[PDB]
């Protein structure tokens, strides 16, 4: 029974190979007692609940591990609190970013074998996992999550590292931006549940405009785009153009005072860094992945932006599976379930002789 | 991979066809070749004998309109793995029901046929 762990910038997704969905999804947050031994750690929602008396760390805010004691706490919580397994009994598949530093892959491997005593483990690139989950071996993955977005071109099963672009905003930025534009509209979010309220407004009411200026006009001229939202305390507020302006920052990072290219352009640019002969296949298999690609309208608008950018006879297909919040996780579950996968794992035995660098020869 | 079927694959000129059944690669009876369950995904290897003595490989993964996510995902993956196994020598093709390349359709002398149903998801 293999386990599948997707270490997300914001959210950790964890589960059992063979299941169609993660059994556990929790925030990648570690909480430590501000003032020690006057009255230890907490992970996930419990750390959030108790944040008033905790110092909270985010050990992977941009997809890469910045703190190994806190990452270890996250894994301990994943194993013991969330999945309730003994880790020494399960092969474990873990995901990483495409450009995960070489020392990080080795550290992750070391921790699994030495700290959690896993009998087997494997590290997989997230974008390749989403591609697989979509039933493809070639395509470009546009993954936008919580603290990190990337475009990863993949040809016949393997990412093209030289063509990977790290797009500069994600979910957090969009939540921050939804808060600011709601404040400006007249509203005030002052409780400790402010982030959460605005995140939820983002998740339930935001959409991506097919033609943004025409939407701005429709909205300035009528009331047919507006939506009511009921706050925790029963107060009802109205969400107008904020619904589409917020995710628009994905296409116009300038809204956030950012010089960076938007998601359609980052996508283009990646395709352009690839052998000319494979680009047609990239354009015809643009796969959307991650929470921040969940906005309604996002596929149409990507189709539109990339049509505009590519020669007019280019066949553009955008693939936005409804389950794309978990595409990475689901790719991992399918991979780790395959009859041919027992040969792929780094075993304990292999670890004990090669040590942690075995990862660069086993996992790519 | 020590999968018995990888050991059988690309050994001589020919067509081989496997069905994804529950995260496994299961060979299709040669008498049923060309009859595709639209609720299934399959891996097809076409080995052609070249003038040099070496064999050419084209690997097609065929996706039924109703195959489950685990089956289409496994077909794509098995394809990558079989290609790695054949020293990267296979050209990989994604074949979708109703949109198969002429090359793929060409493999089937009495024309390929669709039939409803298949093996259940492995999830
Ligand atoms: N329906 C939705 N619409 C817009 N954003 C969403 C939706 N559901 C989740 N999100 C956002 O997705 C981000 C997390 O997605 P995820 O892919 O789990 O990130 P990561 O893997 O980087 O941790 C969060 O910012 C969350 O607010
Ligand atoms: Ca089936
Ligand atoms: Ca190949
Ligand atoms: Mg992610």
């Amino acid at each position: 029974q293999a386990l599948v762990i997707d270490n997300g910038s914001g959210m950790c997704k964890a589960g059992f190979a063979g299941d169609d969905a993660p059994r556990a999804v929790f925030p990648s947050i570690v909480g430590r007692p501000r003032h020690t031994g006057v009255m230890d750690s907490y992970v996930g929602d419990e750390a959030q609940s108790k944040r008033g008396i905790l110092t909270l760390k985010y050990p992977i805010e941009h997809g890469i591990v910045t703190n190994w004691d806190d990452m270890e706490k996250i894994w301990h919580h994943t194993f013991y609190n969330e999945l309730r397994v003994a880790p020494e009994e399960h092969p474990v598949l873990l995901t990483e970013a495409a450009l995960n530093p070489k020392a990080n892959r080795e550290k992750m491997t070391q921790i699994m074998f030495e700290t959690f005593n896993t009998p087997a483990m494997y590290v997989a690139i997230q974008a390749v996992l989403s591609l697989y989950a979509s039933g493809r071996t070639t395509g470009i993955v546009m993954d936008s999550g919580d603290g990190v977005s990337h475009t990863v071109p993949i040809y016949e099963g393997y990412a093209l590292p030289h063509a990977i672009l790290r797009l500069d905003l994600a979910g957090r930025d969009l939540t921050d931006y939804m808060m600011k534009i709601l404040t400006e509209r007249g509203y005030s979010f002052t409780t400790t549940a402010a982030a959460a309220i605005v995140r939820d407004i983002k998740e339930k009411l935001a959409y991506v405009a097919l033609d943004f200026e025409a939407e701005m006009q429709t909205a300035a001229s009528s009331s047919a785009l507006e939506k009511s939202y009921e706050l925790p305390d029963g107060q009802v507020i109205t969400i107008g153009n904020e619904r589409f302006r917020c995710p628009e920052a994905l296409f116009q990072p300038s809204f956030l005072g950012m010089e960076s290219a938007g998601i359609h352009e980052t996508t283009y640019n990646s395709i352009m860094k690839c052998d000319v002969d494979i680009r047609k296949d990239l354009y015809g298999n643009v796969v959307l992945s991650g929470g921040t690609t969940m906005f309604p309208g996002i596929a149409d608008r990507m189709n539109k932006e990339l049509t505009a950018l590519a020669p007019s006879t280019m066949k553009i297909k955008i693939i936005a599976p409804p389950e794309r919040k978990y595409s990475v996780w689901i790719g991992g579950s399918i991979l780790a379930s395959l009859s041919t996968f027992q040969q792929m794992w780094i075993s304990k035995e292999e670890y004990d002789e090669s040590g942690p660098s075995i990862v660069h020869r086993k996992c790519f | 991979v020590e999968h018995p079927e990888f050991l059988k694959a690309g050994k001589e000129p020919g067509l081989q066809i496997w069905r994804v059944e529950k995260f496994d690669l299961v060979p299709v009876p040669t008498c049923l070749y060309g009859d595709f369950f639209t609720g299934d995904a399959y891996v097809i290897l076409k080995t052609v004998q070249l003038r040099n003595g070496n064999l050419q490989y084209d690997l097609h993964y065929w996706l039924g309109n109703e195959c489950s996510q685990d089956e289409s995902g496994a077909a794509a993956i098995f394809t990558v793995q079989l290609d790695d196994y054949l020293n990267g020598r296979a050209v990989q093709h994604r074949e979708v029901q109703g949109f198969e390349s002429a090359t793929f359709l060409g493999y089937f002398k009495s024309g390929l046929k669709y039939k409803k149903g298949g093996v259940a998801s492995g999830f």
